[PDB]
RNA sequence: AACGUGUCGCGAUGGAUGACUUGGCUUCCUAUUUCGUUGAAGAACGCAGUAAAGUGCGAUAAGUGGUAUCAAUUGCAGAAUCAUUCAAUUACCGAAUCUUUGAACGCAAACGGCGCAUGGGAGAAGCUCGUGUCAUCCCCGUGCAUGCCAUAUUCUCAGUGUCGAA
RNA sequence: AGCUGUUCGACUGUGAAAAGGGGCAACAGAGAACCUGGGAUUAUAUUCCAAAAAGAAAUUGCAUGUGGGA
RNA sequence: GAUGUGGCCUGGAGGUUAGGACGAAGCUUAUGGCGUGAGCCUAAGAUGGACCGGCCUCUAGUGCAGAUCUUGGUUGGCGUAGCAAAGAUCUAACGGAGAUAUACUCAACAUGCAACGUUGGAUACUGGAGCGGGGAAGGAUUUCGUGCCAACGGCACUCGUA
RNA sequence: UGGAAAUGGGGUGCCCCCACCCGUCUUGAAACACGGACCAAGGAGUCAAACAGACGCGCAAGGGAGGAGAUAUGGUUGCCAGUACUUCUCUCGUACUGAAAGGGAGAUGCAAAAUGCAUCUGUGGUGUGCACACGUCAAAUCCGUUUGAUUUGCCCAACACC
RNA sequence: CAGACCUGAGUGUGGCAGGACUACCCGCCGAACUUAAGCAUAUUACUCAGCGGAGGAAAAGAAAACAACCGUGAUUCUCUCAGUGAGCGGCGAGCGAAGAGGGAACGAACUCGUUGCCGAAUCGGGUCUUACAAGGCCUUGAGUUGUGGCACAAAUAUCAUUGUGUGGUUGGUGCAGGAGUGGCGAAAUUCAAGCGAAAAGCAAACCCGUUGCUGAAUACAACCCUUCAUGUGAGUAUUGAGCCAAAGAAGGUGUUAGCCCAUUGAGCCAUAAACCUGAGCGCCUCAUGAAUAAGCGAGUAGCACUGUUUGGGAAUGCAGUGUCAAGUUGGCAGGUAUUUGUCUGCCAAAGUUAAAUACAGAGUAGGAAGACCGAUAGCGAACAAGUAGCGUGAGCGAAAGUUUGAAAAGCACUUUGGAAAGAGAGUGAAAUAGAACCUGAAGUCGUGACAAAGACAAUGGAAGUACCUCCAUUUCAAC
């Protein structure tokens, strides 16, 4: 609050042939008589100095938060949306990818590395590995020196079983009870590659509920109703029921020839 | 000696403002393959009268004996690693300890205790 | 012609920009986390083999002691040992040193000034038989401000205060 | 050489009389015992000079001896 | 003056996709191409020597020609105004790198100028209310010897309170 | 198939025509009005809170916290000051009026009680008013229709009278 | 006379105060600029400046409290109440709380005076017990002008006596464990390919691919032609083969590093006291639990005039001075003054008290950082910065990155010069990296080459043309 303002710095007036700006008092220094206190002056105060009452944090409606997580979960089950986001899923057996629960008993990272190779989730892990590099700006001077891509997300039913997966670079770990939208939609883009443990997959119907059955953990929460039942509007536009009420096609005028048409009617 | 942390500025301040005894550990060199098998220790801090071989840089492959561990210039001096000045006099060139590898250890009673407590078996 | 003008290549002056960052700013946390008359904070002088500033220290003065640690510090020089402790160097701390001042407090002060009590020190005059002792002079330690509280083997006193005995 | 009283110094239990705390403030006021010669310097000198002090003094404070009182 | 712009640009963040020691940012341009434009891109560097580009979203100390604007540097005027109170210096010798310093021709002048310190002479000034010998205040090593001539003594210095 | 032939761009000069100095107050500036030697870096609608309107989003007669707790996390250098979960509360609405004491809004039918009875699938009524539904005209048809108008019914949103 | 005790001196002995810090906190004192589009009440603001005083927090705090209920229950803080259909206000500008409700914290409670029953059982000081014991003995020393014990609503006795059992907070004595501190303490390639050009690529989701293929760099070095020279620092790069991971952690190292180094963890060792643990566990000592009525805080509370403060309005707190109670309609509060009489809550005028709360220009010892700044920015200060310098003084107060290089290898030696330096030569990948040396802009200047050019100040627009062009594109045979 006192930066740029820790001087006496009175203005000189008009009788002297200098601009009317506060000037540093005294003599015997190179700073004496120098312009002070202004955003234009060197060593002066910045325009509208920054304060700590700036609104750093936001309130989001609880239903809008749950709506967003549900939308990011639906998008993770569409292979074309996962591919569009950048993930390499050209060898994984199925989307959504669900594996057995035995991976929580792994003790060595070698076991976890072999499992990621078997379900063909190593292509997205390798993509993150090749993407490691130094950050491309001042952020590397800050504590943000390295950048990398995202890779697959492994969702476990509880806190256990992560010991063999913590050190694998390019693999994120999640909990079905607490699913983060910042990790389901990194960068704001839906379509994250998610690997589901089996017990986490069977918990999804009781955590987020159904269109008719309320969620067990989210009090009174049901999945939102669609604005469109079919959502395939092209199929409707090309349906025989629509086509049979469409206005008949008409023969159009012949395209003008390469010769200019008469204009002088006299 | 536990310099790396989440803050780069704090980590670089701890390294370049390290005391002399901290710089001894920071200026460590790997043992040879025969010394690793015998002592079950991957690396030891270099000291004077140790025999090393350069493994990185211009003098790569040059064997010699450590004649000084400066710790202020962050380098070690090897008797056989040297060059001539303009007037023809010979001066020692400082090599970073992590660029060399220890082939023979100078064993004292307290040095032998460091090897025993660092044994991995 | 010459001055001058323009364009280009190359030099000069000048230190922008970029990249770097042991610095700042801002937020959060952890504690057997708050100085001093047992003399603080601040101010002054000094200390290294070499040393202006700065740093650390105080006549034990770039430091003594003790614990760890384990072969340095380093511009040069010096250095018993090349090192279980008893002598590397770093880090930390229980033992110590800690000049002149400053609330500064024996009294003063543009004075490195002047004391009173009490212990010492040195004393080539004199006395004694170069030994002892030592007048004047000189040096050093401790105490000595003011106010308040408590206290006195129950210390010494004052009052045409109240008595009580003469 | 011993005792009594008697003069002067030191030592103590009785204590006449002395009203008015402690300091600072003058390098031109008060006060203050040394002044010549030097071949004694590169730079200080009424400050240095050593037995023939180049030397001549003046002043304090203590003592010893001689002399006169006590 | 309002508004719009899959309109341009800058520092950071979340994603994604790339480049770099066979050369990153930055910098230079008779260096061409594209865009109505803000601008983008390529080429070359006989530059540089290590980081950084595109796209979507987020964000802010986000765009300069001028405020007698702030700071730094430069700049015509300009080799210009000037460096004119206190009279004044001259000579030889020595010292000094500071000279008597020459393709050809040529005896020397007409091709090394101008300026220093010391000593001896000459001339002059201060003129005892002195550019004389002391001290206070103030200054605090300017005192002394030797060495020295980069910067300083607004010309000079071999001299100096440097 | 070359120090080449073209075309475009770039550079410099020259002709013939055009052509007042920028920023700024101002009715009027090329002004004998003010600020303007050059360049580099810096330099000015920001943050917070209350309210409103437009637009985006969620839910809806209900919406939403906040504070705080719980445990994934009684864990982790950090990521994680985030995310995930909860609230007999609180708040803004669903009702308004009066200075207050206090009161407190349906329709239809029958009837006229100083709280009248009955029923409840329902715009209080009227005029104008999207779509829709039966038709009806005029025009064009590739004879399937389509595009304008319009009668009636119901009129949604609105507007106006009761 | 003595002598006493009352008041007061002197000295000895043992102590304390003094100053610093002061961000937060407590007490007082206290503006104005500003807003009101003027200004005086008002606002700023019960704020700045000023004077005192503490602490790790302070202050407050156990109802003379809310309420008006089905009632709550010390204080402090948070959301909320509430920017308020409260209120205050030239009723203007503006200002402006409280109860309740959801929570944080909470083992939260005690002490004195008084009144009853006792009455020195009290306190200092000596000495002893391993002891300046909460202990024994002594002590006129202090205190009877009263200090100590017992009981007062969480209550219904205490005080003996023997047994019962409790205190690690009564004091001596001494034995454990832990926490906390300090030290120590983890994996895996310096693997293979060597240099201007393959230490490079291509087979166009995935696989084929553990495979096949292979060079438009016979490079480039400045008008172009020959001849002779010269030029690639260090692999954290590429490629191939592997390996570690309970460790991928983000720092260093000559380029971009999991495997070069430090690190990243279980664990191990060592401990003044204090802290935590059947209020840890023994011995001595010392303490200790269980089985009749009366009062309760007086120059105080009120009240009256002033003055200030508050939303507090016929007066919310407070201050001065005047006046001054009740306790047998007992007193205070119940937010419109008075006189009554009913109801409800509580019982002022002594005192202590932890947590939740602040740290709005503080410190000590450590940690986490950040959508922040990036050397005219960020603190004034990235650096011998509150420094150099300035002012009689109070005070004011900079500029400045030593980022040469990977390493000083910091240019030996020759030659000209008095020297500074120049010309060579060397080191280095690079001196156009040569010492406050990375890059090295703009502006301005010098030089070589060239374009020209009267005086129309110059610049500028549009159209051509002359000459140039290390620029781009196209074409080059029946095209
Ligand atoms: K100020
Ligand atoms: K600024
Ligand atoms: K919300
Ligand atoms: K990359
Ligand atoms: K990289
Ligand atoms: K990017
Ligand atoms: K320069
Ligand atoms: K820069
Ligand atoms: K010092
Ligand atoms: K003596
Ligand atoms: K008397
Ligand atoms: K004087
Ligand atoms: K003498
Ligand atoms: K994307
Ligand atoms: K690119
Ligand atoms: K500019
Ligand atoms: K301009
Ligand atoms: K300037
Ligand atoms: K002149
Ligand atoms: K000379
Ligand atoms: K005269
Ligand atoms: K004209
Ligand atoms: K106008
Ligand atoms: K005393
Ligand atoms: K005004
Ligand atoms: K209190
Ligand atoms: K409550
Ligand atoms: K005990
Ligand atoms: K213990
Ligand atoms: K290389
Ligand atoms: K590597
Ligand atoms: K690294
Ligand atoms: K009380
Ligand atoms: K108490
Ligand atoms: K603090
Ligand atoms: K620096
Ligand atoms: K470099
Ligand atoms: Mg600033
Ligand atoms: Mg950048
Ligand atoms: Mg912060
Ligand atoms: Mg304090
Ligand atoms: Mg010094
Ligand atoms: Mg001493
Ligand atoms: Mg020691
Ligand atoms: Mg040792
Ligand atoms: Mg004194
Ligand atoms: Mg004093
Ligand atoms: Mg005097
Ligand atoms: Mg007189
Ligand atoms: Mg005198
Ligand atoms: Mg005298
Ligand atoms: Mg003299
Ligand atoms: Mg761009
Ligand atoms: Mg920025
Ligand atoms: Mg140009
Ligand atoms: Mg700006
Ligand atoms: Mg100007
Ligand atoms: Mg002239
Ligand atoms: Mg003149
Ligand atoms: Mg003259
Ligand atoms: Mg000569
Ligand atoms: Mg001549
Ligand atoms: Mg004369
Ligand atoms: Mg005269
Ligand atoms: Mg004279
Ligand atoms: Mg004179
Ligand atoms: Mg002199
Ligand atoms: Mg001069
Ligand atoms: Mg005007
Ligand atoms: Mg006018
Ligand atoms: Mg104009
Ligand atoms: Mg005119
Ligand atoms: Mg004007
Ligand atoms: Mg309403
Ligand atoms: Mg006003
Ligand atoms: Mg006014
Ligand atoms: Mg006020
Ligand atoms: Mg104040
Ligand atoms: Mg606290
Ligand atoms: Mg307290
Ligand atoms: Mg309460
Ligand atoms: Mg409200
Ligand atoms: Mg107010
Ligand atoms: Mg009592
Ligand atoms: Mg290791
Ligand atoms: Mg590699
Ligand atoms: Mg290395
Ligand atoms: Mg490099
Ligand atoms: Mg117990
Ligand atoms: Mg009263
Ligand atoms: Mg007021
Ligand atoms: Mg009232
Ligand atoms: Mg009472
Ligand atoms: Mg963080
Ligand atoms: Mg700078
Ligand atoms: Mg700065
Ligand atoms: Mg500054
Ligand atoms: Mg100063
Ligand atoms: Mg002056
Ligand atoms: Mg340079
Ligand atoms: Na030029
Ligand atoms: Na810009
Ligand atoms: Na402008
Ligand atoms: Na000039
Ligand atoms: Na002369
Ligand atoms: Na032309
Ligand atoms: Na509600
Ligand atoms: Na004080
Ligand atoms: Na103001
Ligand atoms: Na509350
Ligand atoms: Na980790
Ligand atoms: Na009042
Ligand atoms: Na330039
Ligand atoms: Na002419
Ligand atoms: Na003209």
């Amino acid at each position: 609050r006192l930066s740029g303002m820790n001087h006496s710095a009175h203005s000189w007036g008009t009788g002297r042939a200098v601009a009317r700006i506060p000037r540093i008092s005294g003599g015997g220094t190179s700073t004496s008589g120098a312009g002070a206190f202004g955003n234009m002056c060197r060593g002066g105060r910045m325009f509208a100095p920054t304060k700590i009452f700036r609104r750093w944090h936001r309130k989001i409606n609880l239903h809008q938060k749950r709506f967003a997580v549900v939308s990011a979960l639906a998008a993770s089950s569409v292979p074309s949306l996962v591919m569009s986001r950048g993930h390499q899923i050209g060898n994984v057996p199925e989307v959504p990818l669900v594996v057995e629960d035995s991976i929580q008993g792994y003790e060595k990272t070698k076991e976890a590395m072999a499992f990621l190779k078997a379900i063909a989730a190593i292509d997205d892990v390798n993509r993150v590995n090749d993407s490691r590099e130094i950050r491309a700006g001042r952020g590397k001077m800050r504590n943000r020196r390295y950048v990398a891509r995202r890779g697959p997300m492994l969702v476990m039913p509880n806190n256990k079983g992560t010991r063999a997966f913590r050190n694998i670079f390019g693999l994120d770990l999640a909990n079905v009870s607490a699913l983060n939208l910042l990790h389901l939609a990194p960068g704001g883009h839906v379509g994250r590659f998610v690997i589901w443990t089996q017990s986490a997959f069977e918990q999804l119907d009781k955590i987020f509920g159904t269109f008719t059955e309320a969620s067990a953990v989210k009090k009174g929460f049901t999945l939102p109703a669609p604005m469109l039942t079919n959502t395939d509007v092209t199929r409707i536009m090309q349906s025989e029921e629509v086509r049979r009420v469409l206005k008949p096609k008409k023969l159009q005028a012949k395209k003008a020839s390469r010769f200019q048409t008469p204009t002088n009617g006299m | 000696a536990s310099i790396k942390c989440g803050s780069r500025r704090k980590a670089r301040r701890a390294h370049f403002q390290a005391p002399s005894h901290v710089r001894r550990v920071l200026m460590s060199a790997p043992l040879s393959k025969e010394l690793r098998a015998k002592y079950n220790v991957r690396a030891m801090p270099v000291r004077k009268d140790d025999e090393v071989i350069v493994k990185r840089g211009t003098f790569k492959g040059r064997e010699g004996k450590v004649t000084a561990c400066y710790r202020l210039k962050w380098v070690i001096l090897i008797d056989k690693v040297n060059r001539e000045k303009a007037n023809g006099s010979t001066v020692a060139v400082g090599i970073h300890p992590s660029n060399v590898e220890i082939t023979k250890l100078k064993l004292t009673h307290h040095r032998k205790s460091i090897l025993e407590r660092k044994d991995r078996s």
